[PDB]
């Protein structure tokens, strides 16, 4: 008595997010393998979320002048909403996902010539620009800019939100928001440049993605 | 033959005016050892680079090119630039890529002031083919044969802040150097000036 | 699991080459007493399709009568087969012929009889060749034959014309110097010079005119001719041991196997 | 003699793909951390390329009839080009990348009622549908469909291409291609359904991504 | 070689040790010589050591 | 490639040097690959290789010889009759061959100089003396019978006993003239 083997019928086959149970199974054919190359035509690392989510995106840039008086709101920029944009690399990770958890890394770059004087402030503001004081904004994790010491600072801020995760397609309220008040007025002499440059870079830290959607 | 390759040789020249908008494209670099644009009137000679003479006697070229951008500012010329390498071939519409769209690609920033003035930009070997043919030897475009592994736009990342008792512009030399360079399939070809 | 998935119906990658050595040798009855389980089976299951077949009581066939294995490629294609033929007519005429592995290239302009069937049996191709040509006709002609890789410039293929390429382009790349009287024979390696990795046999579009071809040999003559006698060359290609084959393909029909 | 510490000036700071050297440095502020939740509002795993690239995409579906005679080309479908599409989840990984290396996992699903008879064939064809024989297509890694044994098969095929990697924005030629010839004609009786259903699922295996681009 | 810039000027100079001739070799390839590069930003005095390069 | 030359009458003596000067425009001097390569560096020391090809009329019994610097030889780049005696030619060193027997020469060029090394780009009297190192001159005989041109062409090659010194800036795209 010799038994001839047959084909399997019922099995749990499919992805963790793409699951379909078949009543008639078949062995999937596979020839070859993932052949390694001693000669690679490109010299980079392979792409991942670790190198696509953690990369600075220029979300905003301005130009601060002399005519801006004290505590004038130069820029009112939203953090995550400008990150969720088609012209950046994180759109390929945020279009196919709905609910997320992440940390925000802000880096702000300005450039004074040292014949100018003055000061700028960038603050990471959650919720609202409500009746809280402008002269009390140092309680926020912020940055202070000066025409004397340095011109590039970077800010690490966490996820500050009421619910569990953030909805991109219909948010309750924006998680973070940055503002630029004139911390000290831009004073020059004759022939000195009456302006300075301004850049706002941003990236994600510790990114989590959940809730895949088929629609756009 | 590694003598005339790793030593940085001037391949191009471009200034940086203060009267330009942030994100305006200054000069692209077609990333290949074949690139040079200088000449001379006394003597009448088209200025080759020492790397452009080595690789022009071959069909294929391969290596991690190290561009060295030596700016010539004062200590007080402030601002930053963007050297954004965009890979592929010698011909894509990279001029239509916006500045924030160019923040998607890997790149680097450099403050014009500081204690140094030369950035060594090690270009990765990013090509569909493991080498790249001397299509300049031929005279016809064809999808599959190319010249460069990509292009490299110098952007205006920040404005040039400076007083009036210094200059309003900072010139940037483009040195041409490399590392791990390999060429094969020898020939004879005299390269022509890339007229940008 | 590596990908976090599952598989229920037994079906995987198929048609791995080299199942068996084709020379006949002994590894008694093969079948008989035991009932044949290998006759009836499921071809829709590839594991059940890989069962040892039998239908009858059989025994050992024996050994073969030639030690030379006539079923390995490295000793089968050692016999050199036709590529092209061409004649010269006037002074310093430069001839140019490619090696175009495309099956669209009907003979003579392309692959003839044995090369068109064989080099369209498989998808990918990598390695050097051998070329054997014969000088036939008028004697005392001092010509020159050279190889040109892809990417570099060369004259127009399948056209006998005057040379528009200088000798410093010809001496730097590599050629040979010979007269028809001294040795009268060339058996040459064809160098694998490409920035691309491998070449194909049957493609479409701009990939067919670029990724199928790999090399080209072009010839200019001199001292041809004195008192009128035709000089005829003919190209026969042969194989070497540093080439390897990839992705066995369905062979061509009886229609495109055109013979010359 | 007591020395007062200062701020750093020159350092290599920035991402591996997004690199900018500053001449004036600043210490990046970071408060809080990535707080773990004993109560998660969603019960899924976090999203990754391992669960977004390895998920079956319905790239094609047809309906094979009785009137299709022997070896009739029912479907002529391209594999990777239909995978590179906006309405799928891999568009978020293939839009921000240009050169790739990957393996193809095909799964084909049909459904016969067992009063129908006939056969179908699906073959993974690289390069061309050139002068190679239709009756020799079993040399390809393929699938054979039957109205007797089974109705779902899956096929694993490698990357078959001349150059090193695949260009999405301007390909040389398509890497893979599937065809459906009528392997045996659909014969029914009176009142039996004169048709059968057909589905083509596809996903990537061992995905590599290189060459980020800023443009679309 | 000794030069002296005030740091409100900008520009650059090059001094190269050239044997034989100022022939058809490139001006943009002169970094293969043992040379010096002058700048209005970093330094103003450099020194060059070169050997005896001669046929006889 | 180095040069090419044809014979026209009986016992014509041809003379060609090996002039490493970049001033020497081709044909009279360095052509395409030799002019770029041997003006990449300042100093040059070592022996060469020369490969020539006999092309044209057959059964011509000629003679090819080397002459060092300092010693007398006929006028370069000039096809003329030989003014040098055979005892000067047999004592220094030559070869004897017919066009029919082997039809090929692959020869070492001997490094014969009282000076040490040679240069690529000089000026004045140093250019006409310290750049050149050697010279090969050829006289034929039995050329010719029934009129057929005999053409020679010189191709230079390299050996392993030469060494390079002082890497130099390469030449422009203008003086790299091809033949």
């Amino acid at each position: 008595e010799q038994m001839i083997q047959s084909v399997d019928r019922t099995a749990v086959t499919g992805a963790s997010y793409f699951t379909s149970v078949d009543q008639s199974s078949v062995h999937t054919a596979e020839v070859g393998s993932h052949q390694i190359e001693p000669l690679k035509t490109s010299v980079d690392k392979p792409g991942s979320k670790k190198t696509q989510g953690e990369k600075f995106f220029l979300i905003h840039s301005a130009r601060w002048l002399t005519t801006h008086a004290l505590f004038h709101e130069v820029a009112k920029l939203d953090v995550v909403k400008l990150l969720y944009n088609e012209q950046f690399a994180v759109q390929g990770l945020l279009r196919y996902h709905t609910y997320a958890r992440f940390g925000i890394e802000i880096q702000v770059q300005i450039n004074p010539t040292p014949f100018q004087q003055g000061g700028l402030i960038c603050a990471m503001v959650p919720g609202d620009q409500s009746y809280g004081s402008i002269a009390s904004l140092t309680v926020y994790p912020h940055g202070l800019l000066n025409c004397n010491i340095n011109n590039v600072v970077r800010i690490k801020v966490p996820f500050i939100y009421t619910r569990g995760a953030y909805h991109f397609k219909d948010p309750q309220y924006p998680v973070w928001e940055l503002t630029i008040r004139v911390w000290s007025e831009l004073n020059i002499g004759t022939g000195t440049s009456a302006y300075t440059s301004l850049n706002v870079l941003a990236r994600f830290t510790d990114l989590e993605l959940h809730g895949l959607t088929p629609l756009s | 033959f590694t003598t005339w390759t790793s030593i940085p040789t001037l391949a191009a020249q471009f200034p940086f005016n203060a009267s330009d908008s942030v994100g305006q494209q200054i000069k692209v670099i077609p990333v290949d050892p074949y690139f040079f644009q200088m000449t001379n009137t006394n003597p009448d000679q088209k200025c080759i680079t020492a790397l452009a003479s080595i690789c022009q006697m071959f069909c294929f070229w391969r290596g991690d090119l190290v561009f060295d951008f030596q700016v010539f500012p004062t200590k007080y010329h402030s601002g930053r630039l963007l050297f954004c390498f965009v890979p592929g071939n010698e011909l894509i519409d990279v001029t239509g890529i916006t500045l924030k769209q160019a923040t998607t690609a890997p790149c680097a920033v450099m403050d014009i002031a500081g204690v140094q003035s030369t950035l060594r930009f090690r270009v990765p070997w990013i090509s569909d083919t493991p080498y790249r043919v001397n299509r300049y030897t031929k005279e016809a475009h064809q999808k599959g044969e190319y010249t460069a592994i990509g292009k490299l736009i110098v952007y205006c990342y920040n404005r040039l802040t400076s007083p009036s008792n210094v200059a309003h512009h900072v010139r940037v030399n483009v040195y041409l150097s490399a590392i791990n360079l390999e060429c094969f399939a020898p020939l004879y070809h005299a390269m022509d000036v890339t007229t940008q | 699991d590596d990908s976090g998935g599952f598989s229920t119906t037994v079906s995987t990658e198929q048609n791995v080459p080299d199942p068996q050595v084709g020379i006949t040798t002994m590894r008694m009855d093969v079948s008989g007493v035991q009932a044949p389980v290998g006759a009836i089976t499921t071809i829709e299951d590839p594991v059940l399709a890989k069962k040892v077949p039998e239908t009858f009581p059989e025994l050992k066939p024996g050994e073969s009568r030639h030690t030379s294995d006539h079923m390995s490629i490295y000793k089968f294609m050692g016999r050199s087969h036709f590529l092209c033929t061409f004649t010269f007519n006037s002074n310093n005429k430069e001839y140019t012929f490619p090696i175009t592995l495309s099956s669209t290239s009907n003979p003579p302009h392309g692959l003839p009889s044995t090369l068109r069937w064989f080099f369209n049996l498989f998808q990918l191709y990598r390695g050097p060749l051998d070329l054997t040509i014969i000088i036939t006709g008028a004697t005392d002609v001092d010509g020159m034959a050279w190889f040109t890789p892809v990417g570099l410039a060369v004259d127009t293929p399948w056209v006998e014309k005057e040379s528009a390429l200088q000798i410093d382009y010809k001496t730097a790349l590599g050629a040979v110097r010979f007269n028809t009287r001294r040795t009268g024979n060339i058996q040459i390696r064809l160098p694998w010079y490409s920035y691309l990795y491998a070449v194909s046999g049957a493609l479409d579009g701009l990939g067919d005119k670029t990724d199928s071809t790999f090399g080209l040999v072009s010839i200019q003559i001199a001292n041809y001719n004195h008192s009128d006698e035709y000089l005829s060359f003919s190209c026969y290609l042969s194989v070497t041991e540093q080439s390897e084959f990839y992705f066995p393909r369905a062979p061509l029909n009886s229609n495109a196997m055109l013979s010359t």
